[PDB]
């Protein structure tokens, strides 16, 4: 059966400025099948109430989802996205870099 | 301008845990405007763009009934396709559907689409003539003979040439500037020293719609194709898109580099630099 | 608006 590994990008909706309300995004795309686990982490701990977009797919039938939460970036706070999928032997963690 | 409407269905079996989950989304161009989820508390078609909210109760009712019926039809299709492929009745499988219409500026049909994938592989597709099918294999030929006898292509053609075109024209009238007028990118260049001898220049495009864009770095007006890191276009979460392109350059040579931005929303292609 | 349901495959 087709299995495609997710691509992951983690980024903010707006350029980050410490103390200013923003959204933290984790975009997972290019995957198959659609069963996937995505968590947003703040200092290593799972963020609650994380929302996601409606399941959609590309012309090649591969799925994509946006996971997001409202957040206020600081100097010290570390953010990441953790993805589990049948194609990954272990969870994939991608750290938020405000310059990417 | 030219426009498209698309509906995307995903059905996922879960034998032993109840009926397959059915999810639908609808798009005009790159804007999602409806959804349906069979696992919702009280499943109904729901708005996902402001300009669709004005459609009356008869609209939402008709569509909700369609999705509920299509979920049951997909459940039957998944049972049939595991039979065609002699697959275990215990395993989870995926049936995806993708259909709609491409129109020109006058709102006339340029092309119709109605096609399917089973476990992520093309299975059957309505041809561009809207009258004939292309089947991927002998399983898909069972479906093709069934659909030929049932005159399925004529049902698809009537929708693609009729309701698809007429409702896309309506959504464009009601969505106005949100759908007809491209939103240009907000652009900037950032600079990140790596060392005393190297630095990253990153060209940002933010807040643009639709998603189609081209970002290129040039050195003395020549494309730096083999040396540019380009991220895939990504959603901001507010219906607009983002992209960036980066090049690593020798310290003190930044002035030789320009970022070129092509987007439908721009009056003309932009040339940016570190400033 | 969506198309009315297909025959099953
Ligand atoms: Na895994």
């Amino acid at each position: 059966m087709i299995q495609r590994t997710p691509k992951i990008q983690v980024y903010s909706r707006h350029p980050a400025e410490n103390g200013k309300s923003n959204f933290l995004n984790c975009y997972v795309s290019g995957f198959h099948p659609s069963d996937i686990e995505v968590d947003l982490l703040k200092n290593g701990e799972r963020i609650e109430k994380v929302e996601h977009s409606d399941l959609s797919f590309s012309k090649d039938w591969s799925f994509y989802l946006l996971y997001y939460t409202e957040f206020t970036p600081t100097e010290k706070d570390e953010y990441a996205c953790r993805v589990n999928h049948v194609t990954l032997s272990q969870p994939k963690i991608v750290k938020w870099d405000r310059d990417m | 301008g030219s426009h498209s409407m698309r509906y995307f269905y995903t059905s996922v079996s879960r034998p032993g845990r109840g009926e397959p989950r059915f999810i639908s989304v609808g798009y005009v161009d790159d804007t999602q405007f409806v959804r349906f989820d069979s696992d919702a508390a009280s499943p109904r078609e729901e708005p996902r763009a402001p300009w669709i909210e004005q459609e009356g109760p008869e609209y939402w009712d008709r569509n909700t009934q369609i999705y509920k019926a299509q979920a049951q039809t997909d459940r039957e299709s998944l049972r049939n396709l595991r039979g065609y492929y002699n697959q275990s009745e215990a395993g989870s499988h995926t049936l995806q559907s993708m259909y709609g219409c491409d129109v020109g500026p006058d709102g006339r049909l340029l092309r119709g689409h109605d096609q399917y994938a089973y476990d992520g592989k093309d299975y059957i597709a309505l041809n561009e003539d809207l009258r004939s099918w292309t089947a991927a294999d002998t399983a898909a030929q069972i479906t093709q003979r069934k659909w030929e006898a049932a005159r399925e292509a004529e049902q698809r053609r009537a929708y693609l040439e009729g309701e698809c075109v007429e409702w896309l024209r309506r959504y464009l009238e009601n969505g106005k500037d949100k759908l007809e007028r491209a939103d240009p990118p907000k652009t900037h260049v950032t600079h990140h020293p790596i060392s005393d001898h190297e630095a990253t220049l990153r060209c940002w495009a933010l807040g643009f719609y639709p998603a189609e864009i081209t970002l290129t770095w040039q050195r003395d007006g020549e494309d730096q194709t083999q040396d540019t890191e380009l991220v895939e276009t990504r959603p901001a979460g507010d219906r607009t898109f983002q992209k960036w392109a980066a090049v690593v350059v020798p310290s003190g040579e930044e002035q030789r580099y320009t970022c070129h931005v092509q987007h439908e929303g721009l009056p003309k292609p932009l040339t940016l630099r570190w400033e | 608006e969506p198309r009315x349901p297909s025959h099953s495959m």
